[PDB]
């Protein structure tokens, strides 16, 4: 649906 | 946005039982999911973090599994302090969604509500307002439903209800529903009805009175 | 040990601005990856996420509330503030602030992000009621016909109100329901008691609403 990822989703 | 659905929304159990609760997400949240227990009057307390990690200080009877879109919380042996409401939280996407919660209460035998209807007092009528209340006393389980009827017209948007906390000896619930009308509207009708639907009743019980009927 | 505590006004009027403060200890908003978030809970309802702020000053807000929310931190005073503008009655809820761990580090190097997936320590919570209403004592009405009876405690503000039966002597079969906030901004509740239809013994509801110093004893009969 297009959600923004959390701060640590790309750590 | 993201949907986080808990199942079931309500659950009855007894001390010693093994219960499982689930939380499904409309989209994959990886392992970023947390479980909390919330006792009335207190803040939620963390039990499981990152889908399966047991939070420090938390009893080992709590366990969490799953990833992606399906998560479950299991309490291997229910203790008395576990009768509460549980929540799940997603933290893979902003905003950090919470589930609707699942209430865990003490199971007991099905008990239908004793239904009573109270008409407004003359003392209140003088003030220009009319409150009609319906009482559903000592029933189980907690889910119930009240429908007000005035001369067979279905009432909507003009009532409010409230429920007691489970009784510590009965393990029952009691509910109050207040139908509120202006004195003028109240005096334009005669049959005031409280219809009650509960699992403990074969069919709906209706309690009523005829206004002005002396 | 980590502890957070919410402070602010218990009452606010519609259209007003609500400012909440989270005072904490045991951690710093200068510590790596650490966050402090706000969560609210309307009475009898579910938890609803409002916002979060991190020690690097990164901020996020609930999308359905981002035009009325502002989150800010004061690193030196160990506080986080949440401002909610133009509030309404649906905003009455218990407000919680909570801590979020940052990633685990080894020799100043993040090695585990798992601990960030949860809000691990919560404050006790502060109750905020939104009403355009002033202190007002209740009107007590009789609820008359095992038999049932009670006293309707209507139109008061604010909470709370205490209700007993027969001066504290009737406890069994009593049910004092939680108050409902009416559209008018005034509360209302009922206290009922169930008794042996045989007994109809006198029954009176002792009602006391301290905020207004309103004391009422109402006897109820068939």
């Amino acid at each position: 649906e297009l959600l923004e990822l959390d701060k640590w989703a790309s750590l | 946005a993201l949907q986080l659905t808990q199942s079931p929304s309500s659950l009855s159990a007894s001390v010693g039982d093994r219960i499982t609760i689930t939380c499904r997400a409309s989209q994959g949240v990886t392992s970023a999911l947390a479980w909390y227990r919330q006792k009335p009057g207190s803040p939620p307390q963390l039990l499981i973090y990152d889908a399966s990690s047991l939070e420090s200080g938390v009893p080992s009877r709590f366990s969490g599994s799953g990833s992606g879109t399906e998560f479950t919380l299991t309490i291997s042996t229910l203790r008395p302090e576990d009768f509460a409401t549980y929540y799940c939280q997603q933290l893979h996407f902003y905003p950090h969604t919470f589930g609707g919660g699942t209430r865990v209460d003490v199971r007991r035998t099905v008990a239908a509500p004793s239904v009573f209807i109270f008409p407004p007092s003359d003392e209140q009528l003088k003030s220009g307002t009319a409150s009609v209340v319906c009482l559903l006393n000592n029933f189980y389980p907690r889910e119930a439903k009240v429908q007000w009827k005035v001369d067979n017209a279905l009432q909507s948007g003009n009532s409010q209800e409230s429920v007691t906390e489970q009784d510590s000896k009965d393990s029952t619930y009691s509910l109050s529903s207040t139908l509120t009308l202006s004195k003028a509207d109240y005096e334009k009708h005669k049959v005031y009805e409280c219809e009650v639907t509960h699992q403990g009743l074969s069919s709906p019980v209706t309690k009523s009175f005829n206004r002005g009927e002396c | 040990r980590i502890t957070l505590k919410e402070s602010g006004p218990p009452l606010v009027k519609p259209t007003q601005t609500l400012t909440l403060t989270c005072s904490f200890s045991g951690f710093s908003l200068s510590d790596f990856g650490v966050g402090v978030g706000w969560i609210r809970q309307p009475p009898g309802k579910a938890l609803e996420w409002l916002a979060i702020i991190y020690s690097d000053d990164d901020k996020r807000y609930s999308p359905s509330l981002n035009t009325r929310l502002t989150i800010t931190k004061d690193t030196s005073k160990n506080q986080v503030v949440l401002v909610m503008t133009r509030v309404s009655p649906v905003d009455t809820a218990t407000y919680f602030c909570a801590h979020r761990r940052g990633p685990t580090t080894l020799f100043g190097v993040p090695i585990a992000r798992g601990p960030v997936n949860a809000m691990d320590v919560w404050g006790q919570g502060i109750t905020v009621t939104i009403s355009s209403t002033s202190t007002k004592g209740p009107s007590v009405f009789p609820l008359a016909p095992t038999a049932a009876l009670g006293c309707l405690v209507k139109d008061y503000f604010p909470e709370p109100v205490t209700v007993s039966w027969n001066s504290g002597a009737l406890t069994s079969g009593v049910h004092t329901f939680p108050a409902v906030l009416q559209s008018s901004g005034l509360y209302s509740l009922s206290s009922v008691v169930t008794v042996p239809s045989s007994s109809l013994q006198t029954y009176t509801c002792n009602v006391n609403h301290k905020p207004s110093n309103t004391k009422v004893d109402k006897r109820v009969e068939p």
